[PDB]
RNA sequence: AACGCCUCUAAGGUCGUAUCCGUGCUGGACUGCAAUGAUAAAUAAGGGGCAAUUUGCAUUGUAUGGCUUCUAAACCAUUUAAAGUUUAUAAUUUACUUUAUAAACGACAAUGGAUGUGAUGCCAAUGUAAUUUGUAACAUAGUAAAUUGGGAGGAUCUUCGAUCACCUGAUGCCGCGCUAGUUACAUAUAAAAGCAUUAUUUAAUACAAUGACAAAGCCUAGAAUCAAUUGUAAACGACUUUU
RNA sequence: AUGUCGGCUCUUCCUAUCAUUGUGAAGCAAAAUUCACCAAGCGUUGGAUUGUUCACCCAUGCAAGGGAACGUGAGCUGGGU
RNA sequence: AGUCGAAAUCCGCUAAGGAGUGUGUAACAACUCACCUGCCGAAGCAACUAGCCCUUAAAAUGGAUGGCGCUUAAGUUGUAU
RNA sequence: UUUAUCAUAAAAUAUAACUUAUAGUUUAUGCAUUUUAACACAGAAUAAAUGUUAUUAAUUUGAUAAAGUGCUGAUAGAUUUAUAUGAUUACAGUGCGUUAAUUUUUCGGAAUUAUAUAAUGGCAUAAUUAUCAUUGAUUUUUGUGU
């Protein structure tokens, strides 16, 4: 998917020893509005006693990021599990929304790392301003204003006439 | 002329490679072809000048064991070295895989009216539109020269020959060309020939 | 692009290929008869690039893999 | 360094691939190395993530703040006079095929297409009007130099 | 990373005319003309519209705008090759056979022999555009002469390969033919 | 050099082996290929060419409704994914050669085709079809052709290379037939009720391919093969020869 | 009913290289020799006993390396078995 | 004697000179280091961890991702339609 | 979000003076002018961009279900001797026999209620069953009025 964001709130059924559990709160970046229901015990198995069925699932809700038509940028903590080193990770990647920086961040991280989808909690995603990104790939972006010819085209490669005519010819300056 | 889409297609290849233009002409050719592939001498492969020597000493290597004028009639010149990727694709062992290599003519020092008749282009065959920079790359008609094709050289004393007569044919209809605007200026005025034109192409025209 | 070969549903689908003898006098509309065809009827696109299967009236004689059959525009609209 | 095409902010472009297919925006802000957040404030359509490869570029670098909002963009673009100086561009005079050339009506192509021939029924007769020395005078253009007072004197006939 | 951006202007004296026809770095000057070609290397580099010559490497890994430098220092030598040119010196030293290096025009490129008294005249040819000539008033001293850079030393590496020693242990005979300064013709003495 | 330094590599130019590839030497798409020689009996009569032809009937193929034609004339002339290219001006040059300046172009909508890139055909109809139509006036433009010798030209498994396109000596006089724009006129032709029609889709024209028949003139006057030999060959055949 | 062990004759391929071509290393002065990379191109034997593979000799050699379809009996031999 | 190796052990001197760093230096020494400052002025450096390539890694008939082949992929990975 | 307003911020760059450097430049090594793609946060003004709060224009984004929303284009396929031993029937649609005007076309059409309901929702109150909760709201049984 475009891995939107569900923000998801437990239950543990309210049982009459200790009625009003506490309830407490994630923040699931998700492939779908449908398995995120089922991610959430999958993080909320490490902290409480709470196993599904003894606990509700409480309003999901997408939320909508709310700065679009800015470019401000992100990082996210991160945990990877290659072959055997299980780690902690800090990365960012600078992108338009949050929701496309965690698709982004999943198809970098299993571009070089492999890395699957099951191995990768994303633990934390902070709005970084500026001046703390390590990041060497990335804060060179951080220079307006920049010259920049690097022509590119999507090379669409090249068009429908499979016998042309006319010797395409790239760089046309 | 005419043929089943024209009467030929005749693809130039400098840096059209070997194998994104066979596996093209190979499709094409079970769908009406009577092609021609011709300047074979600047193909393009991957690799590099002692790399992709060395996948063409496997497939030298490989005799006929018993009585080795049985088995694999490897090819020196340059022409049939394309047509190596035009036989693993079209299935020769029946009579319809075989009906398409009295279509296809392979040549290389474009002589023998395939180098009056215009030829063309195929995009994604071309070096300069699917191989980045700073990977080398081998060249045929300087690789199969040293798998031994005798006629490095042969080509270009008649190559030559060629792209010299080539030069004045040109110069023969520069201002000829030129004649045409000269004469345009006569015909401007014809009754009211231009505005029909001017509405259509019209740009330049 | 399969915009394009959409235009084709719905055409016949004919296709000539020449034989000896006449057999059939030329009663309905003129035929000294050298040419014999047999027919059929285009259907729907298939490949991602306007390949676009067809139905023939008895089922293609088998040869024809490069023969030039044709498509008439019967029947079209707008 | 050749004055290349520089993709720089704001300078306007005309993309090609993706749903600005027809529609005239100008770069906010590098995002990438394959991103740009792209705008044309007076062509119908906002800013919104596109690929720094779906677009070509235009040649008019119009000057906006980094962070700028639409509506100064809204007003230098009509102050940068693009829109005059747009369809005088000789290549986008070459635009104009798809904004002439669309469609290409079948009610008129026949006066689109026979006046190819009025154009070439006057052609030829101005071929064979070599100029390659000869020149004078080639026998038997004694029998053709007749013809050919009817070319520069002119009056009456030959001769 | 693909890092973005990487340049080089390097200051260009004013008695020289140079040029580049696209990829081919072409510079004359006092001594003639030397044009290497860039066909291939990968490089993008334009004169900004003044004497100076300014180069560019946009988008590379990192074995790709190591580049920048290289051409760069490829094209300084071109300044001192042109307007100076190149020489070297073969020191000739021996332990006891004196070795006869004799050279002529043109014909200049090398005529040895006594190695060890030995029998097979070894002999060596250049590059064009390069000369070796022995040095006078020195003993057994040579001088090498030219324009390219890599032409000069591969020269005197053409004369350093032969002569050697075989089969036996090179710490014991130390006789080769070794180079011994990096000099130019002109600059600044000499 | 990125890695201010160095550093045989990060791309680049080179020294090198009985190895491996090639000449060199032996068989050769068993019958692929190239030019090249001869080309019949008889000369009464025939046979065989020249023929692609002059001359009909008869058949195929191809554009099938006159054209779902084309045209066999270009994009460097070592070589390049930022790279650049193309035309100008001036120097230079055999060369759009080299040089310098100027833009023009901006891997834009275009281009990936009608620049139909010796600028296509989709036609002379001035009733233009499964036939042709014609006569004038007006203007401007005004082409296509055919007879007589000397020379520069043109090959890379060739759709005619013992000839061939171009210029000229020069014969001659088509002035046979040109085309466009405006307006008038003389017509002929053209309708398969089939009206929800096509169907084993004619086919004429024209093009070429033809072959056959009596039609059409010309040109033409041998080899091979064994048998019989011989002996440089030999299980036989083949192979070298001979009258 | 797959004729099963050796030698003879005989094509072959194989690198984990004996020695010959091109190097590099060393406690490599030289001569001599050792190491190690690349390298299958021609080469790797004549004999005493045994029925042999090996074994062990004698000698040539400026020098004698390993291996494959149990290579192989309508090719033999039949010495053992 | 500052110096194969040192029990020790401070300091004086001074921005910086330590019973001393030194070429298998047997004495003094010669002698440059450490160090401080000149010089240049934005990033450098230590181990650490783990994606692919990389070494590893050698078979006998000549031939195997299944062939043709590919290399800002037709490739190893996460994936859109 | 966006756009349009709000008051300030606090101004990080972009229009907006002139330096210096940089080379090519003129005149006699410097200046006179030219490219500053060196461009001195080098200057103010300006965008009060950016920063803060709030409201917003056809009140503005698009996702995810729902309604014949409304077609326009197609594909191949069409059982049945229902007596050759048992509705060919019933739903609906058509032209004939009250009405009154409103309206439109005026050539039709067109449009009008009361005629009777259990009414079924809208609302109001009575009433209760019952409820996480309970200011309450979900209701249940209803009852009545409108």
């Amino acid at each position: 998917g475009l891995l939107k964001e569900y923000e998801v709130v437990g239950r543990k059924l309210p049982s009459e020893k200790e009625p009003q559990t506490p309830l407490y709160k994630m923040r699931i970046f998700a492939p779908d509005n449908i398995v995120a229901k089922s991610r959430f015990w999958y993080f909320l198995r490490q902290l409480k006693k709470f196993k599904k069925t003894t606990g509700e699932i409480v309003s999901i809700k997408q939320v909508y990021e709310t700065s679009p038509v800015k470019i401000k940028n992100f990082g996210i903590w991160l945990r990877y599990d290659s072959r055997s080193g299980t780690h902690n990770m800090y990365r960012e990647y600078r992108d338009l929304t949050v929701g496309g920086a965690v698709t982004q961040c999943y198809r970098d991280m299993g571009a070089r790392h492999r890395a699957r989808a099951h191995s990768i909690q994303i633990i934390k995603v902070d709005s970084i301003p500026a001046a703390k990104t390590r990041r060497v790939h990335v804060k060179q972006f951080h220079d307006s204003k920049i010259k920049f010819p690097l022509v590119q085209r999507v090379h669409h490669k090249g068009n429908r006439k499979l016998f042309s005519f006319r010797k395409p010819r790239t760089y046309f300056q | 002329m005419t043929g089943l889409t024209n009467r030929t297609v005749v693809i130039d290849g400098r840096g059209h490679l070997l194998g994104r233009l066979a596996s093209v002409v190979a499709k094409y050719l079970l769908q009406g072809g009577k092609v021609a592939v011709v300047r074979c001498e600047e193909l393009n492969l991957s690799g590099h000048f002692y790399r992709n020597k060395i996948k063409f000493l496997a497939y030298l290597r490989k005799r006929c064991n018993v009585n080795p004028a049985r088995g694999p009639f490897h090819f020196r010149a340059p022409s049939r070295i394309f047509y190596k990727a035009v036989r693993g694709m079209i299935p020769h062992k029946t009579k319809r895989g075989q009906a398409a290599l009295a279509r296809l003519r392979v040549f290389d020092g474009i002589p023998s009216p395939y180098d009056k008749r215009r030829r063309v282009v195929v995009p994604i065959a071309m070096r300069v539109l699917t191989l980045r920079s700073d990977r080398k790359y081998c060249q045929v008609g300087r690789l199969s020269h040293e798998v031994g094709w005798h006629y490095q050289d042969v080509i270009k004393s008649l190559e030559r020959k060629r792209k010299a007569k080539l030069r004045v044919t040109l110069k023969h209809n520069r201002e000829l060309k030129k004649l045409t605007v000269k004469a345009r200026e006569n015909i401007a005025k014809a009754a009211e020939p231009f505005n029909k034109i001017i509405k259509s192409y019209g740009y330049e025209v | 692009r399969k915009e394009h070969g959409s235009f084709y549903v719905g055409k016949r689908c004919v296709y000539v290929y020449k034989a000896e003898t006449k057999k059939c006098v030329p009663q309905h509309p003129e035929r000294k008869t050298r040419v014999r065809a047999v027919w059929g009827k285009v259907t729907r696109i298939h490949g991602n690039t306007g390949a676009v299967r067809a139905r023939f009236n008895r089922n293609l004689p088998g040869h024809a893999m490069g023969h030039r059959i044709r498509i008439m525009l019967y029947p079209s609209r707008i | 360094m050749p004055f290349e095409r520089f993709v720089q902010t704001g300078r306007i472009a005309k993309a090609s691939a993706g749903p600005l297919k027809g529609r005239l925006v100008a770069i906010v802000d590098v995002i990438d190395q394959n991103r740009v957040l792209v705008d044309g404030p007076l062509t119908g359509v906002p800013r919104q993530e596109y690929r720094l490869n779906n677009l070509h570029l235009t040649k008019y670098r119009i000057k906006f703040p980094y962070t700028a909002p639409t509506r100064i963009v809204r007003k230098a673009w009509t102050e940068s006079d693009l829109k005059a100086q747009w369809k005088v561009s000789p290549w986008s005079v070459k635009a104009q095929n798809i904004c002439k050339r669309s469609s290409l009506n079948d009610f008129d192509r026949f006066k689109l297409r026979y006046a190819k021939r009025q154009r070439n029924k006057l052609l030829t007769i101005a071929f064979n009007t070599l100029k390659k020395r000869t020149k004078a005078d080639g026998t038997p253009r004694v029998l053709k130099k007749d013809r050919r007072e009817r070319l520069r004197a002119e009056k009456a006939k030959g001769g | 990373m693909r890092t973005i951006n990487s340049n080089q202007c390097v200051k260009i004296p004013k008695d020289i005319k140079a040029s580049v026809k696209a990829r081919v770095v072409t510079i004359t000057g006092t001594r003639g003309t030397l044009k290497r070609s860039f066909k291939h290397l990968a490089l993008d580099m334009y004169m900004p519209d003044k004497r100076t010559l300014k180069v560019e490497k946009w988008f590379g890994t990192k074995k790709e705008l190591a580049a920048v430098r290289t051409v760069c220092s490829h094209i300084e030598n071109m300044i001192k090759g042109v307007t100076f040119g190149f020489q070297y010196k073969m020191r000739a030293v021996y332990a006891h056979f004196p070795i006869n290096c004799v050279t002529s025009e043109n014909n200049t490129v090398i005529e040895i022999r006594n190695f060890l008294g030995e029998k097979y005249i070894r002999r060596v040819e250049m590059a064009p555009g390069v000369t070796v000539v022995n040095s006078t008033a020195q003993k057994d001293e040579l001088i090498v002469e030219g324009n390219d850079i890599e032409s000069v030393s591969g020269s005197a590496a053409l004369i350093q390969q032969s002569t050697t020693v075989k089969n036996k242990d090179i710490r014991k005979f130390l006789d080769g033919l070794y180079v011994s300064e990096k000099t130019t013709v002109v600059k600044l003495e000499s």
